[PDB]
């Protein structure tokens, strides 16, 4: 998962 | 006045992007629309970052209407790194031509998580606030020149022969089930509204007393404070990984809790379905936790089960079950  | 419809492109449900066209000639670009952040970039020429050359960068000598800012475009996520030049030029978002829109040119993007990256640049939705200096969101260039019918935008989204959408202007009743429920935004930077409690079979396991949370389409899990998120695990079933993660037995759904999220009165339950990614045979947890801990990101675990409505005009969320 990425974090914006 | 005019709504708009982005298509958003799904990428293993952890990447949500759509078509965008920069300068004149217009010049195509693919970009995650982010509402946890509010600066708009894209890769563009001056980067030599691999994830810009294996990236559509834009070239600003061959778009008429840029006009250069000068000023420079840093931004730190939680996950990734860019550096940019700040520009002008026109935006086509969908069918709604944002003209003079300050737009960030990568300059360096360096790690890799641009670079396996499926889309060119993030286009942010959150408050102006959150907007890097002399820079303008681009929803913002929208309702100052009154390009939206309203000051709103709703997202929808998921997989399969498939169809994600967020529309500008406009909310689309088929992307949801049942009626919207307004969540007033509490601290106007991310889409931040308070979330009541977070229960599992009426027991609270987590955000109590009431705790923050923002609605964020550029996380993809949904993330809470690491002492919370961990009786969120036991609460579920999940174990530690042998590799460092949180995996869930897939043919134990059935047997796993509804975590339900309370928003404003109203009940917005996860069932292990929601809250469980597989990986054909290995399941793991959808909830992340923070290395630190406070505010409460709910990513596209949540916003795949719920249709969200982000209102700049009155400063509400409005959720309801997605389709």
């Amino acid at each position: 998962p990425f974090c914006x | 006045g005019e709504v708009a419809s982005v298509p958003l492109t799904n990428y293993l449900d952890s990447q949500y992007f759509g078509k965008i066209y920069l300068g004149t000639p217009p010049q195509e670009f693919t970009v995650l629309f982010d509402t946890g952040s509010s600066d708009f970039w894209v890769p563009s020429i001056y980067c030599k970052s691999n994830a810009c050359k294996n990236h559509q960068r834009f070239d600003p000598r061959k778009s008429s209407t840029f006009q250069n800012l000068g000023k420079p475009l840093s931004i730190h996520y939680g996950t990734g790194s860019m550096q940019g030049i700040l520009g002008y030029d026109t935006v086509t978002v969908s069918n709604i031509v944002d003209i003079q829109q300050t737009v960030g040119l990568s300059t360096q993007e360096p790690g890799d998580v641009f670079t396996y990256a499926e889309f060119d640049g993030i286009l942010g939705m959150a408050y102006p606030s959150l907007a890097s200096e002399y820079s303008i969101p681009v929803f913002d260039n929208m309702m100052n020149r009154h390009l939206v019918a309203q000051d709103l935008f709703s997202v929808y989204m998921d997989r399969n022969g498939q169809e994600s959408m967020l529309t500008l202007g406009a909310i689309d009743p088929s992307y949801y089930t049942g009626s919207l429920h307004w969540v007033p935004v509490t601290v106007q930077q991310y889409w931040q509204f308070t979330v009541d409690s977070v229960t599992i079979s009426g027991v609270v396991v987590a955000c109590e007393g009431g705790c923050q949370a923002i609605l964020d389409t550029g996380t993809s899990k949904l993330v809470g404070p690491s002492s919370d998120i961990l009786n969120i695990q036991q609460a579920i079933g999940a174990t530690q990984n042998q590799y460092g993660e949180f995996d869930i037995d897939c043919d134990n759904l059935s047997y796993m809790p509804t975590v339900v999220f309370e928003i404003n009165g109203k009940m917005y339950p996860l069932t292990p379905s929601a809250y469980t990614s597989q990986d054909q045979g290995f399941c793991t947890s959808g909830f992340q936790s923070e290395n630190h801990s406070q505010k409460w990101i709910l990513g596209d675990v949540f916003i795949r089960e719920y249709y969200s409505v982000f209102d700049r005009a009155n400063n509400l969320v409005g959720l309801a079950k997605a389709i």
